RNA sequence: GUCAUGGAGGUAGAGCACUGUUUGGACUAGCGAAUUCAGAUAAACUCCGAAUGCCAUGUACUUAUACUCGGGAGUCAGACUGCGAGUGAUAAGAUCCGUAGUCGAAAGGGAAACAGCCCAGACCACCAGUUAAGGUCCCCAAAUA
RNA sequence: UGGGGCGGUCGCCUCCUAAAGAGUAACGGAGGCGCCCAAAGGUUCCCUCAGAAUGGAUGGAAAUCAUUCGCAGAGUGUAAAGGCACAAGGGAGCUUGACUGCGAGACUGACAAGUCGAGCAGGGACGAAAGUCGGGCUUAGUGAUCCGGUGGUUCCGCAUGGAAGGGCCAUCGCUCAACGGAUAAAAGCUACCCCGGGGAUAACAGGCUUAUCUCCCCCAAGAGUCCACAUCGACGGGGAGGUUUGGCACCUCGAUGUCGGCUCGUCGCAUCCUGGGGCUGUAGUCGGUCCCAAGGGUUGGGCUGUUCGCCCAUUAAAGCGGCACG
RNA sequence: CUGGUAGUUAUGGCGAGAAGGUCACACCCGUUCCCAUCCCGAACACGGUAGUUAAGCUUCUCUGCGCCAAUGGUAGUUGGGGGCUUCCCCCUGCGAGAGUAGGUCGCUGCCGGG
């Protein structure tokens, strides 16, 4: 299991990327989600690593 | 080129239309053609 | 001043219409063409300006017959 | 320097990234000015280069061109709007990149090689260096 | 949305196998057509050929829409900035497309002032805290680190 | 429609632009169409092109013949692109499917339209079968409705039988080319002009840009009685300025007065005079060129509305530009 | 072992050098007959087998041409971030074309005869 804090705003940013944090689970910047540790899930991760911050 | 119908020589109905050019072709052109009415290929004469 | 150009033609919207691995119903488009830039394979037709169409239900697969040319099958 | 026919008229001005695709080593001569930037080179430049660096050898020796002006460039004159078409060609250009050697020369010595490419740089309007073979 | 798998497609790059353009030798039908040697070039060249994007399949993981029918609309003057092109002069706060963002219809903080740049989306109240871009000699909050 | 006018264009097909799906604009770059073919259509059978070398009468580099090499360097009715040598290219035999009723399902698409289609029935062509055939290697060769003409028809027919007249099926009549076609039928002047609007759009000045323009430089072949650099400097190359000729259309059309002069000036310095200096092709006299320097100064008339300019007579000198051409 | 007939991106082709056999296959002999030549029994068609492996065909050996082809590097590029913006640089992932090490004188199936 991993833990994804979005650090950034979505302000600014392409539409791929707003998908990509939606179907993450979160919402407003500073907003916390818990996951397992899937090649699916770490996909998702390296595609908007800039705006967030992973935790193992 | 001109624009030409097909009769039927059995019935009298004008059942084609084609072309053909009237340089090469000075006569009136003859084709056997199904007639819907008859149900049966009929010779067709050029009007 | 004059261009003396200006005239195109409308776009003919070529090009592939079903997918590779999808499942299509009898008479479906497959490809539009000019000329056999893909030929047609097992139960598929050949239209009449090059069109090639599927003949029964089936998936459809694009495959490589010998090395320099393609063509596109339907299996049930 | 003219292309004797073209197929076309008018043609894109193109872009100049990256290095030059060929022509980057010293090939028939052992010296030669290399390009350090890019830029269009004209057919003027080239012939005002090419008389400078021969005058100064006395016609000895030899001289390689290794650009051709292939490329032509269109222009409006002054007074009329935009629109109404392209303008009429003016000019033949070759577009040099970064890498390239445009002149060899052969059969001088250090002195004499050195100076009549100086004298030849001193025309153009990139950025050069000499290099030997 | 990502992952795995399968496809269609000729751009970037590259190359000279065709077609155009082109340099220096050897040889030459007769200064000079062909053959060869070496070396170049291309929006409307291609023996080659990506990254991306696109179409599907899945039983994979996550996520919240999608469609059909009916009632009521408004809109058809857009602007700038980054990237890829045309026109122009490889000018224009120029013009015309493609692609993403912000403004339009968006207040707050930073760029002195400054729609469109950078950070970030205001339900209301507090004489509470932590951070972003940007900063820490004085104007002016924080290092004369 | 980079103001409007003049010029050009208006529908359809093919390529590039077009960013490797589809689509994609500009008074962007290039070309075609408004047909043709009674076989240049269908089918059955058969086979293969351009060019070159060599050998031979007229005959010649090239006409016909023979051998060899020859993946297409040919052809494919016609523009281009994509295709095609198991031919879609070339010959011969028989023919009329260049058929009638249709059509599961798809492509394209605002609509109206446009495109592909297995298969079923009727009756056929060619082949010994298998089988192919609803025109042509593919994609242009076209025009809605209303209204009329012609052929057919077990439809209607205003009391009844007829008729007149309609309907339905097939087909004909458009440079309706401004090609979704306002009507069956249509050109100009307005400085004598008027109304509703617009800085959505031009003329003045402002802004952006700096091709052109003015000024300053780099290289140095040459000129300079020898001598590149006293003074000039070709062929080429690089900048600064914002006074010229232009480009754009950002403020102003419920008004930003537009040339020349007069009055009154003020600022910049790329300096016309005067002040200081270096070099000289500086003997002297008279000059040339560059550097510092903006303190002050910098004319009266003839012609022309003129700015400018030419001329007359002077002066130490008769500067050049900005300020809404102050 | 050979004749027929299929599949497979030429690693299968082109070229060169040799062996073999009327069991099959072929060349070859002939044109009465069916059929044929814009002329020709050359081909097509038919009727036989004196000679032959000269050629096709089958088998074996060659990298000369052709074809196939890594690894590393480089070009290009999705995403993130900067310059002094004809363009250039940095981080992460993907990753050619050319050139080369090397590979190749085929590999599988069914049937009838020896
Ligand atoms: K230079
Ligand atoms: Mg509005
Ligand atoms: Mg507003
Ligand atoms: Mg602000
Ligand atoms: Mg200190
Ligand atoms: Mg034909
Ligand atoms: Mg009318
Ligand atoms: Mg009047
Ligand atoms: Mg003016
Ligand atoms: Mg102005
Ligand atoms: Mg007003
Ligand atoms: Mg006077
Ligand atoms: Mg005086
Ligand atoms: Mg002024
Ligand atoms: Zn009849």
């Amino acid at each position: 299991k991993l833990e994804i804090t979005l650090k950034r705003s979505l302000i600014g940013r392409p539409q791929p990327q707003r998908k990509t944090v939606q179907a993450l689970g979160l919402g407003k910047t500073n907003s916390v989600v818990v996951k397992e540790d899937n090649p699916a899930i770490r996909g998702m991760i390296t595609k908007v690593s800039h705006l967030v911050d992973v935790k193992e | 080129r001109v624009n030409i119908t097909l009769e039927c020589t059995e019935c009298g109905d004008r059942n084609y239309i084609t072309t053909k050019n009237k340089r090469e072709n000075p006569e009136r052109i003859e084709l056997k053609k199904y007639c819907p009415r008859l149900r049966r290929v009929t010779l067709h004469r050029e009007t | 001043g004059s261009t003396s150009n200006g005239r195109d033609s409308e776009s003919k919207r070529l090009g592939a219409k079903r997918a590779d691995g999808q499942f299509v119903t009898g008479g479906s488009i497959l490809y539009r063409q000019r000329g056999t830039k893909i030929y047609p394979g097992t139960n598929v037709g050949r239209g009449g300006d090059d069109t090639l169409f599927a003949k029964t239900d089936g998936v459809v697969r694009f495959e490589r017959m010998g090395r320099d040319k393609k063509k596109v099958s339907v299996y049930p | 320097l003219v292309p004797k026919r073209v197929k076309y008229r008018r043609e894109f001005r193109g872009n100049m990234r990256g290095r030059a695709k060929g022509g980057t080593e010293v090939a028939f001569g052992e010296y030669g000015l290399q390009a350090v930037e890019a830029s269009w080179i004209t057919n003027r430049q080239i012939e005002a280069a090419r008389i400078a660096m021969t005058r100064y050898m006395k016609r000895g020796g030899k001289v390689w061109i290794k650009i051709f002006p292939h490329k032509s460039y269109t222009s409006k004159p002054i007074g009329v709007r935009m629109g109404k078409g392209k303008g009429a060609p003016e000019g033949w250009v070759s577009p040099v990149k970064r890498g390239k050697i445009m002149f060899e020369i052969a059969g001088v010595p250090e002195d004499v090689a050195r100076e009549a490419l100086r004298l030849a740089a001193h025309k153009l309007p990139v950025k050069t260096k000499i290099v030997k073979r």
